[PDB]
Parts: C-alpha cells; structure tokens; sequence
C-alpha cells in the first residue's frame, strides 16, 4: 500500500521526541484539520472572498505538546 | 488548549509529575528544525538522550453521502 | 487559602478514586459533577478519547470539561 | 556613613560588634566573618540600606553615601556622598563605571578610577515622591549582538527603560587614549527606549528579572494592578519588546523580588511567600506558604549554568530571611531545597538585608545593622553597618556545592586538604562521563568525541578501587557500539574473575548480572 | 560421572543444572563442559554418519546451552570440527566467543581458506534443521558480509547463492561494492535490475523503461 500514501497528504503528521519512558515528551504535530474538539481557530470567511477558479485558502493547524517535569521527593 | 498532569511512577511510587502544556497554532506556514526541537527537549527537562518517533494518518476512504452526516455510524 | 486548596485537592483525589473504583467494578457512569461548571469523565477504551487527536499514548485518562450548557427557556 | 574600616579574615576572631539576645541553633560548620565596618557620626533611626555584590565590585547604598569596594571587600575604591538618596546601583565595564540613580530621577555615569561624573541625564523629569524610591531595579547585561556594548533594563514606577548602544568599552578607551570629545559623542549616541507598563501595571512595577532561554529574552516583571506578571520578549521584526504571557492578579497580586537561577523562577509574592515556578510556561511547580520569607538569597559555588541541570535538586542552599514572632528580630535560615531542612539559623537585627549577589559569587554576604551599646539609643536605630560573610570553612558543606556544580577539579583539592574521600569524586565523575558517553550516537563525525571519553572513563575506573562499583558502572554504562560493549563486558568479567581466585569464589551480584548480560550479549547481536 | 565415562548422562545433568546461578561457579562446571563437548568430536571422523552428525549438533547445542561458554576453548573445538571437515560448525563455535578482536582475526583467517559455497550448503542441509535454524542465518550473514567486504563476489557468482548474495546486499545496505562489481566486471543488466530492486525496496522507485547505464548513473548520483 506504498502507492496509496505517496499520493495522499497526511491528515496528521506527528513527531514525538522523548527520552526513555514516554511520560516526558515533546510533540510537534501538523494537521490539515482542527485537532481540537473544544475550540475552533478562525478560518477565513469564504463569503465575498475567493469564489472563482482560484483555489480556496487553507490554514494548517500546528500544535506543540510540551510539558514541565516536577520532581516529587 | 489542554493542560495535562501525568505522574512519574517508579516502582509504583510517585517520584514526580509531568505537567503537560498543549498549545495549538493556526498558520499557513509550517517549518521547524528537528535539531531545535531535540535541543528544547534536552534543555527543558534536562534529559540526556532523544529519540524521535514518527506518526502519520493517511485517510484512505471516507463514506460519502448526499446529505450532511448526522448518523454516528460511518 | 489554606482549606480551600488542601481540602479541595483531597476531595478531588477522593472523587477520582471513587471514579476508578466504579470503573474497575464494571459500572460506567456519566461524568460526575465535581463542581457546578466542571465535570470529569474517566475515558477508557470503550469511550471516545479526544486526546488521541494529539496523543495516541493516552487511553485511560480523566478529561475535565465544562458542563454542556443547555439553551434557556422563556 | 563615612567612617570606613576594612578588616580581613584575621580580624574576625578578635572582636565583634553585635546586638545581644541572639540565639544560634545549628552545626558549627558555618563561620560568620566581619569584613567591612562602617560607623557614622549620626545614628540613623531607620536607614534605607542596600548592598549588591557583583563580579565588578561591592556596592553599599546608605541613605545618601555610596561605598564602592572591591569584590574581596578589603580596599576602598570609591566613596560618593550625594544630596539625593540613591535608589538603584550597578557596575559595568570591570567596575570602572558607576551608574548612580538618584531619587529625583537623575542617572549619573561616573568614572570610578577618576571620581569624575562623566555624564548626568534626567531620564525622568517627574519625581513622584521624595520618601519612596522612584527607580526599582537596575539590571545591566552584556549584548550578544554587539561587541563591547551593554543593554540595560531600568525598572521605574511607570514602566521600564531599555537602554542599548551602551558602547562603554569605547568610552573607556577614549578615557585612556585621551580624547573626551569622542567620549561625549559616544555618550550622546546611547539609545534609550521607554516601554510603558501603565496599561498592565497600574500600581507600579515592583520587581524585574531578565534571562535568555529558548532562544529568547524572557523579561518577567512582577507588579501590582490589573496584571501581576508581565512577560516581555523582544520582537524580532521590530525595535522593542512585546508581551508574551500575562498572569492576572487573582491568586498572586504581584511579585516583590525575583531570582532566576536556571529554568526556575523563584517568585516571592506580595504576601512574603516564596514559590517555585517553571519559566517556560509559568506553571505552579511548588509553593512555600509556611515560611514568611521577607527576602530570600540563593548562593552556590557556580561553575557553569548547565551544571545544575545534571545533578538533581540539591543545587541551591536557600538563605531565607524569615520574620519570626519577634517584632525586633529577623531570623536567617539556611534550607535545603526543597525539603526545607534547617541547616543554619542566625538571629539578625531588624535592619538587615541580604546582599543582592549574582550567579558568580561563592560566599554569602549580609548587611547587618549593629547599634552601639547605649540605653539612650533604640535597637532600631543603626549606628554601625557590618558586612557579615557566611563561609562554610568546615568540609561537607562547601563540598555539597562542589559535587553538584561539576567542580571535580576543585573538589579533589578540597578533599585532599581536609583528608576527605577523593574516590567519591571519581565515582560522581564516572556517572557524569557515563552520561557524556550517552551524549553521542552512531554518527560519521562524532567518532572521536565518544572515543576520548572512553579513555577518560577507563582512567576513572582504574582510579576507583571499589570492584562492585566498577562492575555496576560497566553493567549500567550506555555504549553506542557493539565492539566496545563486548570489550568492556569482557573486562568487567575478567575483573570479577581475578578477585575470586583468592577468596574461594565469593558469590556476588556483579558476576550474576555480568553472566546474564553476556547471555544477552550474543543474543542482541544475532537478533537485531 | 565423567570418571565412569557417562558423557551423555553428564551432558544431560549439566543441561538440567544450567539454570541455577550457584552451580554455574562450580570449579568442574566449565571443566565438565569442555570434555563433554570434545569427546564425541574426537571419537568422530569422516565420513560423518547420521549419529555422528547428530552428536556434533549436540556438542554445538551444549556450547549454546552453556552460559559460561566464553570460558571454553572455542578455537580448539573449531579445529576439531575442521578435522571433521565441518567449516560451518567450526565457524559456529568461532562466532560465539566473547572476545571481539580475536574472533574477527580468526574468522578472517578461517573464511579465507574454506570455500564459502560448501559452508553455505552445509548450513542449508543441516544447520537449518533442529534448534540451529536461527543461528545458521546469522552465520550466513557473517559469511556474506565478509564476501562483500573481500570483493569475492565471483566465488558465489557461478552458483545459486549470488542472487542470495544480492538480497543480503538489500538488508545490510552493503550494495555499493556489489553494484560496482556488477557494473564493471560483469554485465550491466544484473546491476540495473539490482539497483531497480534496491530503489523499489527503499521507497524511491526508479521509473521503468530506463537504460541500464542511466540507472547506474542515478545510483552513483544517489550515493553522494
């Protein structure tokens, strides 16, 4: 199925950099759609905007999962 | 958009916690250095090694309908 | 500032532990109302997990959300 | 304050000036030394004292007399008496330039070695109050984009001055090479930009801290008003700093003092409560509400800013000025982060200030107000200013700051001097070099980097006579090549076999783990 | 037990106690392994009967099952297998040493005196059966890697293993020298098909209907 994802763009691409356990991680992810189920970032209002042979504008959603490690002793 | 809190468990003992801070950006341009991300991971939590796992979701097929979808089954 | 922090944290820990005990006994319930505008849902495998959109490594996790507000009547 | 007397470490065990009713509880490893003793002809009822110990020198700010000594505090460099009370001080250009910020709003650039007020500028023409300070913090930092140039953050009651183009190295050159016309021309080229915090800090900014993390310049300002915290970062597309993060005055109404060691923003609130914060996103990491710390000072044997990262959480010994139940007496505690174990307790007068030291000082400096023994004078009235130096001359107290800050070179000599355990220094250096070996991978350009560390680790293991520690280090060593791993496991097995030939084969955990590692030695090669 | 010459019973007892850490340090443990391994090998001689070959396999298993086999003289056992005309069995014992430099020297000196095709045939016929199947492929990987490193593609080129020598170039990414040998010393068709298969394997397929010289040119430009 290598010919199926070499002709399609990924709906989400994620890189996860971690050390040892996956409790502490840094994630950089790019999604063509909104990856948030409780918020919606402002896409341009396609009313009175481009309605011709030109393609519609697309805003890619990039999300950065960071964290802060606290030592409990 | 999300605030996470995951405990660091060593031998089923709470030796720490991971306070996740998930941010989201809406920008047409996407470009970042992997070395910069690895350095940020090394310098923010003061760990030694870095390993990068890659994930990708390629949507192959979605059931199309002659109307906006309401039914959960798809 | 003293009781409203420590006592609240302990009460929240007790509510979470009660939710785990209910989940492990085979009884899945609605997201319990810890506060008026806050409800906490213990999403496990068998329930939809929004965090899978950003992190595939979270399977059994509490999601704290605002209570879904219903429309007002006259 | 004009009567200056400079005393050395040999004058400490021959006389003291202090107020009675002092109780000390703790180990005798802490030594209090009397370095500087400044007596005044008039006993100030409530002097507004301040002291800062920079690498360029030591500044004592009295009501109106500024005393500038060297970092050792044994020679008199400068003594300036002004008619306006000085609020903030700061040294620059190896201590050859003094910036005096008077209460009226005038900044004086004065050459230290010539006693000449080279420049005087009224940066603010409005004196808000002659009893409360106008300038709050004076932070001088070295520019990384221009050679011989400084950038300077002046926190004011209505905002902050970002002053760049401080080409003070060339000003000093034009002082040495005698041409004062060019010196004045360069002084007139200084670029000052005021950024107002009147839209976010409506009650005046209290404290300012500046750092360099995440390839940015996080300037955290803590004040009272609409927003307690304001995080300013320089805009790469413009000339100035913009707000990046805001914390509302809901939980914490403001910050009185900051201290940023590394990725740790120790925030003192308006309630004299210390807390631990992560500067990356300003999340609550720790809080210290039990200790009413009026002022906190963090002192450690600093060798490099990256030394704290790799050795846990013992980095700093918190010197906290706790307010005890006595309304005449403050209590200096030494705590071990974060367990708050009382390592040292000293009773200090009501007028006593922790010296605002940098991240380059190794000793603790305290400005103490000692009143002369006179029943006609109250204890609050300070007649003598005494510089108290807290030195942990006895071992196992400086050694804690030695082994943590990756200072094995000095720690070896420290252990030799007191006849301590030198092998433990090698044991810690072995773990550090073990992680340094993990600082490399299978690359076509890093071959020599890990190879030299292999020899360093071999030398350290040869210097460590404890066989079990060497075997465990070998078993837990992270290697990048199979050849080296096999060779070092063979060496570990051989060392265990050699010692068992004379002890009738004493069973040890090292041999049991080495054998099972060898069982997985060939399995990993054949499988992956 | 060895005093009564019960070599197989002693082997069974040793393998029964090969899971206890206390008995691994018996002074006779490694001594018992060595004689039990060698006595059936010393008694055996060419030609190899099925019982003698099974006993050689049992000795190799005892080498495998021994947790302290690194303390045994594996060069001696390998030379005993050489006297049995079993280069594959000798290389199996040579590979299991815990010393890396001596192992590399001995393997390089050994494989340069034995025909790789015969060793691979012995690996296929006997080493791929029983419990030795998983280690035969690793011996084969060592042999093929040494062949590629020694520019000895011509030994297996006339046999059926050359195509196999092709696919091992796929898995270990050691195709540069094989491609050079095929393009220079042999026909360009085998080099072009080899590079096409390599491109298909790595997810960067070369488009078809391409001349072998052009495919070689893109392969050479792909190595820079």
């Amino acid at each position: 199925v290598k010919n199926l994802y070499q002709s399609e763009k990924p709906q989400k691409w994620r890189v996860e950099i971690y050390s040892g356990q996956k409790k502490i991680k840094t994630v950089w992810q790019l999604s063509d759609s909104s990856p948030i189920d409780h918020l919606n970032f402002h896409k341009p209002d396609f009313s009175e905007l481009t309605l011709n042979g030109s393609l519609e504008e697309r805003i890619f959603f990039t999300n950065m999962v960071t964290c802060s490690q606290v030592h409990f002793k | 958009c999300w605030l996470g809190a995951e405990l660091i468990t060593t031998n089923n003992s709470i030796t720490g916690i991971v306070l996740y801070v998930v941010s989201c950006k809406a920008d047409k341009n996407y470009s970042v250095n992997l070395e910069n991300l690895k350095n940020l991971h090394k310098k923010r939590h003061h760990l030694s090694t870095v390993t990068s796992k890659g994930f990708a979701q390629y949507e192959l097929f979605k059931s199309s309908a002659l109307d906006d979808t309401i039914t959960a089954s798809q | 500032m003293w009781e409203r922090l420590n006592c609240a944290a302990e009460d929240f820990y007790s509510r979470l532990l009660q939710k785990f005990n209910e989940e492990k006994k085979g009884i899945r319930k609605d997201p319990f109302l810890y506060e008026a505008d806050v409800q906490v849902q213990l999403i496990s495998k068998g329930q939809p997990n929004p965090l899978k959109n950003i992190l595939n490594e979270n399977d059994i996790v509490f999601i704290v959300e605002k209570v879904p507000l219903e429309k007002e009547e006259t | 304050w004009n009567d200056i007397e400079l005393l050395t470490n040999d004058d400490t065990g021959s006389g003291y000036l202090s107020v009675g009713s002092r109780k000390e509880h703790g180990t005798a490893l802490y030594q209090v030394d009397l370095l500087v003793k400044i007596s005044s002809e008039k006993a100030s009822l409530n002097p507004k004292i301040q002291a800062c110990s920079l690498s360029d020198g030591f500044i004592i700010v009295a009501d109106q007399s500024v005393i500038l000594l060297d970092s050792i505090c044994r020679s008199l460099q400068l003594h300036l008496v002004f008619d306006t009370e000085v609020d903030v001080v700061g040294l620059c250009q190896e201590g050859k330039f003094l910036l005096v910020g008077e209460r009226s709003g005038n900044l004086h650039l004065i050459h230290v070695t010539s006693k000449q007020t080279l420049l005087t500028n009224a940066f603010v023409q409005k004196a808000n109050d002659e009893n409360r300070r106008t300038y709050q913090n004076l932070v001088i930092e070295k520019d990384g984009s221009n050679e011989g140039t400084y950038y300077m953050l002046l926190l004011t009651y209505s905002g902050f001055f970002c002053i760049t183009n401080l080409q003070l190295l060339k000003i000093q050159q034009a002082i040495e090479n005698v041409d004062f016309s060019t010196a004045k021309k360069l002084q007139g080229q200084i670029k000052s930009s005021f950024i107002s915090t009147e839209n976010y800090h409506t009650l005046g900014c209290l404290s300012l801290v500046a750092g360099d993390l995440a390839s940015e310049v996080p300037v955290i300002i803590g004040g009272t008003g609409n927003c307690a915290f304001s995080k300013w970062e320089p805009d790469s597309s413009k000339k100035g700093m913009t707000v990046k993060n805001l914390i509302d005055a809901e939980i914490i109404k403001g910050a009185k003092k900051f201290q940023l060691i590394d990725n740790l923003l120790f925030v003192l609130d308006t309630d004299n409560v210390l807390s631990l914060w992560d500067i990356y996103t300003l999340t609550p990491v720790w809080n210290w509400p039990s200790l009413h710390v009026e002022e906190f000072l963090l002192t450690t044997e600093a060798d490099s800013p990256s030394s704290v990262t790799w050795q846990g959480i013992t980095n700093l010994k918190l010197i906290a000025l706790t307010a005890s139940a006595n309304k005449k007496m403050k209590n200096l505690m030494v705590y071990s982060l974060p367990t708050m174990e009382i390592l040292y307790s000293l009773e200090v007068s009501s007028v006593s200030s922790l010296v605002q030291t940098g991240i380059s000082t190794d000793t603790i400096y305290l400005l103490e107000g000692v009143c002369k023994n006179d029943p006609k004078l109250s204890e609050d009235s300070v007649s003598v200013l005494v510089l108290r130096c807290l030195t942990e001359a006895l071992p196992e107290n400086r050694l804690s700051r030695l082994l943590h800050k990756h200072r094995f070179a000095e720690a070896e000599s420290f252990a030799i001097q007191f006849g301590l355990d030198v092998e433990l220094v090698y044991k810690v250096k072995s773990n550090h070099i073990l992680e340094k070996l993990a600082l490399s991978s299978v690359d076509a350009s890093e071959q020599t980097e890990w190879q030299q560390l292999v020899d360093d680790a071999k030398e350290n293991l040869h210097k460590i006579q404890d066989d079990e520690f060497v075997v465990n280090y070998c078993l837990k060593a992270q290697w990048i090549t199979y050849e080296t791993t096999q060779e070092m496991l063979n060496y570990a097995k051989t060392r265990l076999l050699k010692k068992e030939d004379k002890t009738a084969l004493i069973y040890s955990d090292g041999l049991k783990e080495v054998l099972r590692a060898h069982a997985k030695l060939t399995t990993f090669y054949g499988a992956f | 037990l060895l005093g009564f010459n019960m070599i197989p019973y002693l082997r069974k007892v040793l393998k029964a106690i090969s899971s206890i850490h206390s008995l691994w340090q018996v002074p006779y443990f490694s001594k018992a392994w060595q004689r039990v391994i060698q006595i059936p090998l010393l008694s055996a001689s060419c030609p190899l009967s099925p019982d003698q070959l099974s006993d050689c396999s049992e000795s190799l298993i005892a080498v495998l099952e021994c947790p302290v086999s690194g303390d045994l003289d594996l060069i001696g056992v390998a030379r005993q297998y050489i006297q049995l005309e079993l280069p594959a069995f000798a290389l199996a014992c040579l590979m299991l040493m815990p010393h890396s430099e001596k192992r590399h020297q001995q393997i390089k000196n050994f494989l340069g005196s034995c025909d790789p095709q015969v060793i691979l045939k012995q690996l296929e016929e006997h080493m791929n059966t029983g419990q030795l199947a998983g280690f035969s492929h690793q011996i084969r990987s060592l042999i093929l890697n040494n062949i590629i490193n020694k520019k000895e593609f011509g030994i297996l080129a006339k046999t059926k293993y050359f195509q196999m020598l092709k696919m091992h170039a796929m898995n270990t990414n050691n195709i540069t020298e094989l491609v050079n040998y095929l393009a220079n010393d042999l026909s360009l068709d085998e080099a072009s098909v080899l590079i096409t298969e390599y491109s298909k394997h790595c997810g960067k397929p070369v488009p078809p209907d391409t001349a072998p010289c052009e495919i070689l040119k893109m392969f050479l430009s792909g190595l820079s």
